[PDB]
């Protein structure tokens, strides 16, 4: 008989302890957003948690490191940079093949063609 | 860690705006997150070397255009 | 008697002639001791993990020669040179032996 | 003059060390020449950069380390800069 | 087999 | 009656056997005086007359098969991407597209 | 010489496809793949012969082929560094 635990708790009442309105039809915003976030410039990742992001993920290479300012605003703009040139492939890629959704499948051979897996 | 998930699903939907995407699957952002991170380790490791080279102990926008020079992008307004 | 560099490095590749090189390539304004040295022993490295790999496809294909499929073998085999050298083509290399899964037959 | 100069009796000893029954053909030995040499002018490259925005003027050892842990792919590097700093720690030994 | 319990839909020491 | 048949590989039988047989051989493809003197017209309208080194050709060919083999297989991804096993010159103008050429 | 391209017999492209790992080819490839050529060597001839006439040389040289190569990102070993 195989059993197993859940509650995670020796005991129980651990708390009580001493320790008309209009709709746009799918897909018709999207164009007309499409536009907005191609026309603006701002960085589309949030600085504060990309900022969380850069000190997290750096954190492990070598202990105590600072960044300069523009040293992560440079990331940021790099990252979207790369991100939208292998958006730009992944959207060819998955008009390739008579589609209009992407998948992630289109975006492993979209690296996977580019060199880097 | 906490802040991979802070690249959030309309960050990433922005992102593929930006990038003319008019239909994005429910499983591009966590692999697309991977993707980031993947790029981005690399490039901050090409970049903390450089820092440690200088006998520095922060980096710097210059250090990272030219860890992005090694790994062949440039970026402008950065320093460089 | 005169004793090279090598021998009190302790290595088969020369610290004369790459001291040599390193000065004419102009790197920098002054070229240090053991910049050339450490430069021999990285090189030999790279040399070696190269050729021992090598070996193993030579008797892998059961020849007593190196010959430059065994170097394709050995550079495509091993992914970190993949990546190191998938930059390079190699002369007559070949490909790896690589079949996709929806190729095969049912 | 006629003299040309290449790595052949080099690799060649290093390889009877690691294997001492296994031949070369010469354009096998053109490919190994070839390959030193780019990653020589690589990571001599790289140490030139380096010292140049470390507005440094001399290619130390450091700097071929710095180098080779930037350019080689990881699981070579730590490995190429294990054997450089025995390599140079028995250099200044032997003086 | 589930986390909860398929009888009175809450966590615990289960038999599965 | 039995009227005979001949043996014949079916579609794809001869196609791996011979994908194996060229997997394992190194040998230069594309032969070599064809070859050779597909330079020889491309370097007319850069300057006339040139001579050529008894290895440069050599290494312009095994050069390009060697570009033109790592084309094919990402144009054989580029087509599997597609659920087809036919590849069609849509895959490798995105082939050329991708690594930034086209 | 003139129109040499068809040289490579479309026996040839496929044997380099089948190299690839392909199985089945369309028709109207083989004028693409041969283009895919005409432009590939010309751009290396053009960086061949560009040092060619540059180290004044007259005779086009492997060193010079494998140097463009070198440039252009799709660099060859085998033939001198
Ligand atoms: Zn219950």
């Amino acid at each position: 008989a195989r059993t197993k635990q859940t509650a995670r708790k020796s005991t129980g009442g651990k708390a009580p302890r001493k320790q008309k309105p209009h709709r746009y039809r799918p897909g018709t915003v999207a164009l007309r957003e499409i536009r907005r976030y191609q026309k603006s410039t701002e960085l589309l990742i949030r600085k504060l948690p990309f900022q969380r992001l850069v000190r997290e993920i750096a954190q492990d290479f070598k202990t105590d490191l600072r960044f300069q300012s523009s040293a992560v605003m440079a990331l940021q703009e790099a990252s979207e940079a790369y991100l939208v040139a292998l958006f730009e492939d992944t959207n060819l890629a998955a008009i390739h093949a008579k589609r209009v959704t992407i998948m992630p499948k289109d975006i492993q051979l979209a690296r996977r063609i580019r060199g880097e897996r | 860690r906490d802040n991979i998930q802070g690249i959030t699903k309309p960050a990433i939907r922005r992102l593929a705006r930006r990038g003319g995407v008019k239909r994005i699957s429910g499983l591009i952002y966590e692999e697309t997150r991977g993707v980031l991170k993947v790029f981005l380790e690399n490039v901050i490791r090409d970049a903390v070397t450089y820092t440690e080279h200088a006998k520095r102990k922060t980096v710097t926008a210059m250090d990272v255009v030219y860890a992005l020079k090694r790994q062949g992008r440039t970026l402008y307004g950065f320093g460089g | 008697k005169a004793k090279t560099r090598s021998s009190r490095a302790g290595l088969q590749f020369p610290v004369g002639r790459v001291h040599r090189l390193l000065r004419k390539g102009n790197y920098a304004e002054r070229v240090g001791a053991g910049a050339p040295v450490y430069l021999a022993a990285v090189l030999e490295y790279l040399t070696a993990e190269i050729l021992e790999l090598a070996g193993n496809a030579a008797r892998d294909n059961k020849k007593t020669r190196i010959i430059p499929r065994h170097l394709q073998l050995a550079v495509r085999n091993d992914e970190e040179l993949n990546k190191l050298l998938g930059r390079v083509t190699i002369a007559q290399g070949g490909v790896l032996p690589n079949i996709q899964s929806v190729l095969l037959p049912k | 003059k006629t003299r040309k100069e290449s790595y052949a009796i080099y690799v060649y000893k290093v390889l009877k060390q690691v294997h001492p029954d296994t031949g070369i053909s010469s354009k096998a030995m053109s490919i190994m020449n070839s390959f030193v040499n780019d990653v020589f002018e690589r990571i001599a490259g790289e140490a030139s950069r380096l010292a140049h925005y470390n507005k440094r003027s001399t290619i130390t050892s450091r700097e071929i380390q710095t180098a080779v842990r930037l350019l080689l792919p990881g699981e070579l590097a730590k490995h190429a800069v294990s054997e450089g700093t025995k390599a140079v720690t028995k250099y200044t030994s032997a003086k | 087999n589930e986390d909860f319990c398929s009888a009175c839909n809450q966590s615990g020491s289960f038999l599965c």
